[PDB]
């Protein structure tokens, strides 16, 4: 049912994406063929020729409470070459303050709006084949594609119309749209909250988009976990040394930190195991620092012109710590992630879970995804991330070698 | 023929126009050849004479192949190619034999005069203009233009490919249980039908292709197994590498060793055990290609071991989609790993080897994991699934390492296999300070200008020592200092450094390094019974570190 298409434009000089397709399992290839031959019949996508030199990677995932393969297109390159995405969506500051936030997939809506004829070329993707027997199956989009930041930007107009009645009826409810999802926050009792979401799904239903008691977030119960200073009766040189290092480091973040009194204890070439009684003076400094570490961090402020960065550390025992900043040490947010009953034997599984959780929080707090620094081997992550990935979006990532100390500093 | 297939719309790069490269004046003989060649092509619709309007031109040439007095027409499309749009990419990989499914009957059909049987977009033909010059730049030359995909044009491989895909589609739909592999101008067909029906299915295919302008060989013209395909020898039930001949030679050149390593790496696909590490070592620094390189005792042994392996012809089996894939890995030596993939115990579909990471400080556990990863990737590419692993590492060793390492790691379903040498960790750092063990506070410094440096320690038992180092770095002194403390310590030691660098290296339990020093440290760490390593920030009122920083810094700014 075409309408007047919104003319899209790449950044001046910037050219379309030409990203290689990574090998997929037969299982996923089969699933994508089935999905795509169905989207073709529905006119959402159509086959393309070799005169289309563009390519975007494609995968197959399965969301939580879902046993039906879903197509996930990695538009990260196209997204970076677009904006346009010009007329963006404003991020509400009230969302992070709501007692509860519900995430709703509204991606099925995008398939109604036709995509600008002259832009279609850039949405090209390939379904690969095993052992390269057959050349890849090539298609492009005719309708707004899921995963492209241009789709929500274009769909704003229609989304506001859809939500207008619900908005006027519940003006205290916060609605934020980010990519294929809707974030709905209220301060209501969990019962009313869920009732209001159900009502919202009906509104969406009237517009052809079946939006299925989704993941429930509680941004109120989100509290930045401190750096954590030990609490012992007797201390060794090793413990004070471990403490001095930790504080020395934290002093780079929180200015008010002092270490002169504690350091005074560490004088002479003593054995690491020697017990050392702490001077009443060091006791204060210590306690005083713990107080500082309880509170946020004076000086750090979100700068919307700069990228968000997230670092993750493997703590062991299914535990993971993470930090979000724009400039190193200037932590806008720190947190933890403990393996949920099941991943009792998988690091990659836990890391993908942790990445999705952190990304979700970023979207809620800043309306932006962070650039990840992953403590893993590229090829390993490349090989397995899709096995446990359930988000409709994909953040930017790089692979790093965790500095051993950083693990301790944030260790709990 | 010329396929009746709809053409692919082609265009030049945005801010560009067609080529306008002048014709070089050509020899009388070369001009004669072009005229006849072009007359033939013109008669077959491959090319067409053009008006004076067309302002485009691309140089034309003529060369004759030896042992024959038959001329060939060469067009230099370098310019048009720079002006032609970018296309897709024919394929992301070449089929690997090991991935070929077992089928009772297989046929190879090559598409004859491939590129020339496919039409070119009419709106683009104008840009393919070429000129046969007149004897001595007399008057206008005979001007032509292509109607089909020109040999050596940028878009030909891709356009041909697509045209074949479009052509094969209906036949694919009506015959889902037949495998067709598209490779350049070739076409391989497989079925599980008894000859009779298969030759019928082949014939039907050829008829579908011919109905579309593509000629193929008929029965008596089709190749017969063995098939010599892209370096391989294909038989209906097995495959191998094209006969490999290891040159018997006295005095080897860089070029000779290069080709040797090439053939060996190539043979590694099916011949298990091939070692190349010692030969690659000779190729370090090289500086020349004709320079002869004397073979080390180790390379001679390696080469001899390879000959033995290659003396016995080995074959690979084909893929059965119903059975699981099993990959086994073995340690061949220092950073050397081999693997084999089979479905039925010891009937290999494929072989391979692994020997990465230039000694950036590693251990056998990290290496094994890397080899598993590499194997996993290729399995997905070749078979669309991951194999079940058989590893020479204890589940206990594995869990101990993974749980405690800082990087997330994960091996798919694997099973321990008692195949020595087994993978293990050679030493382990203590989790907490050792009571009644001397504490060495180490440190190292190095002058940036002079490259001179000092390394040393001071203990809790009041000991002290400071070594002077020449042509050093800060990194090297920090590692030298730790090495010193390990030398003068004995069985149990607590070591406190200010170097995150050294702490990082040692913590990863390395057993191999490119650094002679790190090897000293490893060798020393293995001898110990207990070792605890701690870190402190430098330049602080921290007893111990504050002091070693004095003697090590004195005389070295
Ligand atoms: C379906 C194609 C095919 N399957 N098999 C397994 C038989 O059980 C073989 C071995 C003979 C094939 O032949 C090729 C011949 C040539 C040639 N020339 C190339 C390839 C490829 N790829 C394949």
């Amino acid at each position: 049912s075409p309408i007047e298409t919104v003319p899209v434009k790449l950044k001046p000089g910037m050219d379309g994406p030409k990203v290689k397709q990574w090998p997929l399992t037969e299982e996923k290839i089969k699933a994508l063929v089935e999905i795509c031959t169905e989207m073709e019949k529905e006119g959402k996508i159509s086959k393309i020729g070799p005169e289309n030199p563009y390519n975007t990677p494609v995968f197959a995932i399965k969301k939580k409470d879902s046993t039906k393969w879903r197509k996930l297109v990695d538009f990260r390159e196209l997204n970076k070459r677009t904006q346009d995405f010009q007329l963006g969506i404003p991020h509400p500051a009230g969302l992070k303050k709501n007692k509860s936030v519900t995430v709703l997939d509204v991606g099925d809506a995008y398939f109604s709006v036709p995509l600008d004829e002259d832009f279609r070329k850039y949405t090209a993707f390939t379904i690969p084949s095993i052992n390269n027997e057959t050349p890849g199956i090539r298609y492009q989009y005719n309708v707004l594609p899921q995963g492209w930041k241009g789709s929500p930007a274009i769909f704003q107009s229609s989304m506001t119309k859809i939500l207008e009645p619900f908005r006027k009826q519940n003006p205290d409810i916060v609605i934020y749209q980010y990519m294929d999802d809707l974030y709905v926050g209220s301060d209501l009792e969990i019962g009313q909250h869920r009732t209001k979401i159900e009502e919202l799904r009906q509104h969406l239903l009237r517009w052809g988009l079946t939006t299925p008691m989704g993941y429930e977030l509680h941004p109120d119960k989100w509290t930045v976990q401190p750096i954590v200073l030990p609490e012992k009766d007797s201390w060794t040189v090793n413990d004070i040394q471990k403490l001095v290092g930790k504080l020395n480091w934290a002093s780079q973040i929180y200015p008010g930190i002092k270490v002169r009194q504690l350091c005074k204890l560490l004088r002479g070439t003593k054995a690491l195991t020697e017990v050392i009684p702490l001077t009443e003076e060091a006791e204060l400094e210590l306690a005083e620092n713990r107080e500082i570490l309880k509170e946020p961090v004076h000086g750090v402020y979100y700068d919307p012109s700069k990228d968000l960065i997230a670092e993750i550390q493997k703590q062991g025992q299914g535990q993971w710590t993470y930090q979000i900043y724009q400039e190193p040490f200037k932590n806008l947010k720190t947190g933890k992630y403990a393996r949920m009953r099941g991943a009792h034997t998988n690091d990659v599984k836990q890391l993908t879970e942790a990445v999705q959780k952190i990304t979700t929080e970023s979207i809620v707090i800043w309306g932006k995804t962070p650039k990840f620094k992953l403590p893993i081997q590229k090829e390993t992550w490349e090989t397995w991330w899709t096995e446990y990935w359930q988000a409709t979006w994909i953040p930017e990532w790089e692979f790093v070698n965790t500095p051993p100390l950083v693990k301790l500093w944030y260790q709990l | 023929p010329i396929s009746p297939i709809e053409t692919v719309p082609v265009k030049l790069k945005p801010g560009m126009d067609g080529p306008k490269v002048k014709q070089w004046p050509l020899t009388e003989e070369k001009i004669k050849a072009l005229v006849e060649i072009c007359t033939e092509m013109e008669k077959e619709g491959k090319i067409s004479k053009i008006g004076p309007e067309n302002p485009y031109n691309t140089p034309v040439f003529a060369i004759k192949k030896k042992d024959s007095t038959k001329w060939r027409k060469l067009v230099d499309f370098r310019e048009l190619n720079k002006r032609t749009q970018d296309f897709w990419e024919v394929q992301l990989g070449i089929p690997h034999p090991a991935g070929l499914k077992k089928n009772k009957s297989v046929t190879v059909l090559d598409v004859g005069d491939a590129y020339f049987s496919v039409p070119l977009d009419e709106d683009f033909r104008k840009y393919t203009a070429f000129t046969i010059p007149s004897i001595n730049n007399e008057t206008p030359g005979i001007r032509y233009q292509y109607n089909v995909l020109p040999q050596g044009w940028k878009g030909s491989p891709a356009i041909f490919q697509s045209s074949m895909t479009k052509i094969l589609e209906p036949f694919r739909k009506q015959n889902p249980d037949i495998v067709i592999y598209q490779y350049m101008d070739d076409l391989y067909v497989g079925s599980d039908l008894e000859i009779g029906q298969h030759r019928t299915k082949i014939e039907e295919l050829r008829q579908h292709l011919l109905r579309w302008g593509l000629t193929t060989p008929d029965k008596k013209h089709q190749k017969e197994p063995p098939f010599l395909w892209m370096g391989y020898e294909l038989h209906p039930d097995k495959w191998t590498v094209q006969p490999i001949v290891l040159p018997e030679k006295d005095s080897w050149t860089v070029n000779d060793i290069q080709k040797l390593v090439g053939k060996l790496n190539w043979a590694s696909q099916i011949y298990p055990g091939i070692k190349v590490r010692q030969l690659c070592k000779l190729l370090r620094g090289t500086k020349a290609l004709t320079e002869v390189i004397p073979l080390t005792e180790e390379a001679e042994l390696e080469l001899a071991e390879n000959r033995e392996i290659l003396k016995e012809p080995v074959h690979g089996v084909y893929y059965d989609p119903s059975k699981d894939l099993i990959a086994e890995i073995q340690k061949q030596g220092q950073g050397q790993w081999t693997y084999q993939i089979y479905q039925e115990p010891f009937k290999n579909l494929k072989t391979g080897k692994y020997a990465r990471m230039r000694g950036a400080h590693t251990n056998d556990v990290k290496q094994l994991t890397e080899a598993v990863q590499k194997i996993t990737t290729e399995s997905i590419v070749i078979w669309g699934k991951t194999p079940k692993f058989k590893l020479p590492i204890q589940k206990e060793t594995w869990e101990t390492w993974w749980t405690e390492y800082w990087q997330a790691t994960w091996i798919p379903e694997w099973e321990f296999v008692n195949t020595p040498p087994l993978v293990k960790l050679w030493y382990q750092l203590e989790k907490e300070p050792i009571v009644g063990a001397e504490t060495f506070y180490v440190d190292g410094a190095a002058n940036r200008e002079t490259k001179l440096g000092k390394a040393g320690y001071v203990t809790n038992r009041g000991r002290q020592k400071v070594v002077t180092l020449t042509d050093t770095t800060n990194q090297k002194t920090e590692l030298q200092a730790i090495y010193l403390a390990l030398q003068d310590s004995g069985l149990e030691v607590n070591i406190v450094t200010d170097s995150q660098y050294a702490l990082g290296i040692i913590q990863a339990q390395p057993d191999q390094s490119e650094s002679e020093l790190v090897n000293q440290i490893i060798e020393q760490l293995i001898k110990k019974e207990k070792v605890y390593l701690a870190w402190v920030p430098a330049h602080k009122g921290i007893g111990g570190n504050e002091q070693v920083d004095k003697l090590v810094s004195a005389g070295i700014r």
